[PDB]
């Protein structure tokens, strides 16, 4: 059984530095990417970079350009992220995930296809695509969420994906490749893709689909870029 | 049929923008 376990909540004073470890175990470590995203209330699902667990190469956001460390220890199978010069701008739940199957032939480090999720690490320090933020139906209603990019991300490749998150809880892969559905996922869950938007649309809604919904996609020159949520009321 | 690939993505010799992989070849004969 796969569990991806990370280490505990952290209060860091501004200026310092945060280690966030990540062990995963049910499955070969080196045969997955390992990806970090991190989740403020105040904000949306935001992609940190990836790491090959095989050579410990790796990629991060721009927007963490030179504050971001990804690492791993091989003998212990642990993956580290170390986040430097905390503001409280930096609070935030910190998730290491599951990627894409480590192939010989071709290079899956910017699929964001996030099978498994870490229990997530609360980081405080005190010392994105474009979703619609609210979508709303009632019961039995075909809903559709939508989450634009540019041609440069979610409009090249098919490679966007969703996820599904009760309040307090880890988020759920939904929908991958566009339209292609995890096991265990119902068909009223479907997925497509027009120009540079991604759109989920929920079928048959019932009173538990009410949650939020998070895209993600090929952020460009292998990247992985996310929206900021839609929280999907049922009347 | 020889079908060779090289996946890098690589824009000047110092500057490799994605992860990295050996060049492969496929061959189909029928
Ligand atoms: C492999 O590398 C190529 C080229 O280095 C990647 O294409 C590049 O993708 C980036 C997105 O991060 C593009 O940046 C954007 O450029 C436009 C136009 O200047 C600008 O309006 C945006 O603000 C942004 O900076 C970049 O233009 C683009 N370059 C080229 C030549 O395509 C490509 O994404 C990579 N492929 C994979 C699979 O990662």
């Amino acid at each position: 059984q796969v569990q991806l376990v990370q280490s505990g909540a952290q209060m860091k004073n501004p200026g310092a530095s945060v280690k966030v470890s990540c062990a995963p175990s049910g499955y070969t470590f080196t045969d997955f990417y390992i990806h970090w995203l991190r989740q403020a209330p105040g904000q949306g699902l935001q992609w940190m970079g990836w790491m090959n667990p095989q050579t410990g190469r790796t990629n991060t956001a721009r927007n963490f350009q030179g504050r971001v460390t990804m690492t791993r220890d091989t003998s212990i199978g642990t993956a580290y992220m170390e986040l430097r010069s905390l503001t409280s701008d930096d609070t935030a739940i910190y998730y290491c995930t599951t990627g894409g199957w480590i192939s010989l032939y071709y290079d899956s480090s910017y699929y964001p296809n996030f099978d498994h999720w870490g229990q997530g690490t609360l980081l405080t320090v005190s010392g994105a695509l474009t979703q619609p933020a609210s979508v709303s139906g009632s019961p039995g209603q075909s809903i559709t969420i939508s989450c634009t990019g540019t041609k440069y991300d979610v409009g090249s490749h098919d490679l966007v994906s969703w996820y599904q998150q009760y309040p307090g809880k880890v988020p759920k892969y939904m929908i991958y490749e566009v339209n292609k559905r995890p096991s265990g996922v119902s068909n009223r869950f479907s997925g497509s893709k027009s120009g540079n938007t991604a759109s989920l649309t929920i079928s048959g809604l019932r009173a538990e689909d009410e949650a939020d919904y998070y895209c993600c996609s090929f952020g460009g020159s292998a990247t992985v870029v996310c929206g900021g949520g839609t929280k999907v009321t049922v009347h | 049929e020889i079908n060779c690939t090289r996946p890098n993505n690589n824009t000047r010799p110092g500057e490799i923008i994605g992860d990295i992989r050996q060049a492969h070849c496929n061959i189909s004969r029928a």
